[PDB]
């Protein structure tokens, strides 16, 4: 899975 | 709520607490008892009240991915039946994720969005709208998926607009904005090209601003850069 | 209860979805379920019942010991003067905990033991009421302190009885029983020297019934051994 | 913190 913040 | 006869200073403290032990329902219980208060939240306020609920709907995510998965391989070919427990229990995951995320979209609307004028906190703001959004569109299914879709694609929009207005392009605030607005491209919205456009412009444009960054700014900024080439290089 | 309408496989199905998806509150939840159906648990379930609390209790524990730790530093010489609130929230966590053990009490007590007539069922659950004994002993500070850690003891005790007389001696049951024990006399009872003949004591006597296991029960046994031979190396 | 199971 992507990364996000 | 259980939160209203503890101070607002309290409810901060003990979210901090909370956060040492790993206590993220906690924190963010406390947390939303202090948004209930009405006053602004600072910048470390803002970011407990982030990390809180990140951490909630994040292992509410896994667990829904986890069940989902098993939920899809008992539909397939060859696969015994095994009742309704598999759809039921993955419903009862989705039905509180889904509330974490109304809770969270609640808090915004009523009234965090509104009274947040600065253009750190108003990006914030609409940068969370955007995600517990793009939380609830991977879970639907429905009449109002693309309402839902286009609501997150809404406050992703607004957040851009305002943060390329009034901040850096190396600002972590716009960098995290355009890492998470790229993965609605690519997960939720279908658009692997707009992704990928939109990670590789927000990375060179940050790359030509560190030099005007301290040291300490500079390690900000390119860690979320380097999330941003952790994303092209599983998209290419 | 909230889980009287689920059938019991259901509830079972649900505690394995449920672990598969780390959700060990759920886990929990259904596993009180299923033992409120009133039925004896086979020892697949007894396992599911054990492993949703030590989670859910485990996590509890580290929790109240960070906040232990801090409230301790904010007595010490030369530390501000923060208010109660370390001292509420270490307070809240220990009752959520206290409340947990009791549950588990509560299902040991109201049926599970006095149906439990195999030596394999009535050791497993002696040794999980000495587990939460214990755990209620890591936090009493008052006048039932002394009581607690007797309960704990009679439980350990009764467990090591029947395990001595009807187990051997590379048994997974008993040999996790004898490391536990052994835990409590060095963190509980304030008696090392018990805790260390206990465990060298049980691994001799493991060791040399290992010859009459198959390959698979070599495995389950060795595995906790090595347990007990890291605790003895931290011991001494 | 020692091992238990
Ligand atoms: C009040 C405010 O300006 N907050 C922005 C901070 C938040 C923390 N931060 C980060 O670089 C990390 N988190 C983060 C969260 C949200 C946004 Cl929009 C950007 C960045 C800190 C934790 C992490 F895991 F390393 C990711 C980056 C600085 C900016
Ligand atoms: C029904 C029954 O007989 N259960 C005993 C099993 C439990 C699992 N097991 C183990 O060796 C491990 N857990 C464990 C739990 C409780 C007791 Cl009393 C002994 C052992 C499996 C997980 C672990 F983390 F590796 C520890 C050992 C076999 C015996
Ligand atoms: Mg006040
Ligand atoms: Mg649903
Ligand atoms: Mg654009
Ligand atoms: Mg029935
Ligand atoms: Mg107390
Ligand atoms: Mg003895």
């Amino acid at each position: 899975f992507p990364a996000t913040v | 709520g259980a939160m209203g006869s503890m101070e607002r200073a309290s409810l901060i403290q003990k979210a901090k607490l909370a956060e040492q032990a790993e206590r993220y329902e906690d924190m963010a219980a406390f947390m939303k008892g202090a948004v209930e208060k009405g006053e602004e939240l600072s910048c470390e306020e803002r970011n407990l009240l982030s990390v809180a609920y990140k951490n909630v709907v994040g292992g509410q995510r896994a667990a829904w991915r986890v069940l989902s998965s098993i939920e899809q391989k008992s539909n397939e070919e060859g696969s015994e039946e095994k009742g309704p427990e598999v759809r039921e229990y993955r419903e009862k995951v989705e039905t509180e994720l889904q509330g974490v995320c109304d809770t969270v979209l609640g808090l915004l609307d009523s009234h965090l969005i509104k009274e947040a004028g600065d253009a750190e906190s108003r990006v914030f703001y609409l940068k969370m709208k955007g995600d517990y959004y793009r939380y609830l569109a991977e879970v639907a299914t429905g009449d109002d998926k693309k309402r839902i879709i286009d609501s997150a694609r809404s406050a992703y929009q607004e957040a851009m607009d305002i943060s390329k207005k009034e901040m850096p392009p190396t600002n972590p605030i716009r960098l995290g904005l355009a890492l998470n607005f790229s993965v609605f491209h690519y997960e939720i919205a279908n658009s692997p090209e707009e992704a990928i456009s939109l990670a590789k412009t927000t990375f060179d444009e940050a790359m030509a601003d560190l030099h005007t960054l301290s040291e300490d700014s500079y390690k900000d900024s390119t860690l979320i850069m380097q999330l941003l080439r952790d994303n092209l290089t599983l998209w290419t």
